Parts: structure tokens; sequence; C-alpha cells
């Protein structure tokens, strides 16, 4: 995704770890966010 | 696995209504990856259970006010005067995303963020860590305005834990 000025990436891992609602939301889409996650409690999965 | 990571560690509680007990530790995160894993794969808080709750809260802070963490602090309330799937779910998610992202500039203030499904009201609140840091409060309450872009059918009120008086309303 596009990255701001001194904004965390993979490309600097010094920048700030502060991230947009817009960029956030883009990677909602990628293979690690699509793996289910370990979870203790059974009602709120659907 | 590139991962984003947080700025902070992240846990999410559920809390089921029945007869502390009822507060459930979910699961932690801290990383945007591990957060839209976790979040993609539950319900949505429109299709929790009457009278339950979830909240995000900064690794090892308690949903509870009267915890050492919170017990000086107090809470941006969104109240909603009509109630939606759409406005629950968008509010709800939007508030979490202002608080992994950082988006404020006072982000050692929060403490975490609160959901109450109460089937004819709800409310989202952000928790923060003093009620007295004038400062922090105002900005916090500005970001989560503008951000979530409220308005009329919308309350935004800061109240303090022990207290019912608001201390600030925009």
């Amino acid at each position: 995704i596009n990255y701001n000025e001194g904004q965390w990436s993979p490309n600097n891992p010094s920048g700030k770890k502060q991230y947009d609602r817009e960029q956030l939301l883009q990677l909602r889409e990628v293979k690690a966010s699509r793996i289910q996650p370990e979870v203790k409690n059974v009602s709120i999965l659907p | 696995h590139m991962k984003h990571p947080l700025m902070n560690v992240w846990t999410l509680w559920y809390l089921e209504n029945d007869r502390e007990d009822m507060q459930n530790e979910i699961t932690s995160f801290d990383t945007v990856e591990d957060f839209w894993s976790l979040y993609n794969h539950i319900k949505p808080p429109s299709e929790i259970k009457l009278g339950s709750d979830y909240s995000l809260f900064k690794k090892n802070i308690r949903p509870m006010w009267e915890d050492a963490a919170n017990k000086q602090g107090g809470r941006w309330v969104i109240t909603l005067n009509k109630s939606s799937k759409t406005d629950l779910d968008n509010l709800w998610l939007d508030v979490l995303l202002c608080l992994i992202g950082e988006a404020f500039d006072h982000s050692d203030q929060i403490c975490g963020a609160v959901i109450n499904i109460r089937g004819k009201s709800n409310k989202i609140s952000i928790w923060t860590a003093d009620g007295n840091n004038e400062e922090a409060a105002l900005e916090i309450g500005h970001k989560l305005r503008d951000a979530l872009r409220l308005g009329r059918n919308n309350s935004l009120q800061y109240q303090l834990h022990k207290d019912v008086k608001s201390i600030y309303t925009l």
C-alpha cells in the first residue's frame, strides 16, 4: 500500500508505527489477515 | 509473513450478561494483520447477544474502571439516538482503527474502548487515563468527532468513571 513519510513500512522499519484508517482497511484483505485466529471463547464466532 | 507491527499490544474482551467472572479475555495481538485475522472471524457488535460488551484495551489493562490503570480517568461516550446495524458496526470498527492505528496525538492517554449492546440504546466509549488532563481529553474528543463524522444522531460526552454529570460535551 501507500505509506506516508516517516511512517513505518517494510521499506522503512524505523518509521512511526501509526496507520491511517484507509491504510489499515487496505490490509484487511491480505492473506495474513484472512487466517483464522486462536481464541478461547466460541460464542463470538459465526 | 511481513506484517505491520502495532505501536501497542491490544487485548479483545467479551462480556456476556449473566447472573468480573463474565468478562472474558478473547485474545491479544500486536500487528495489523493479526487484528484483521481476529475481527474478520468474530461476530460484529450488531450480532452479539443483548447485554454483552466488546472491549479493546492495551495489554494488561482490564476493562474495569476501578483498576489502577483506569481509576483516575474518564471515558468519551458515544450514544446513538436511533440505532442501526450499519452505524453500530461502522462506528465500532472505526473506533478500533483509531486506537490500534494511534490516530491521536495523546496516544499514552488511551486505555481502550468499550461498546455496550443494550437493545434500544447502544454506547461506544473510549477510556482515557486521566480525567484531569484537559488537553489530552479534548484532543481525543475532537479527533473522535471528526474521524467518526458524528452528527445529529450522536452525542459526544466525557464522563469521569467516578461519576451523572459530564466534564465535556462535543
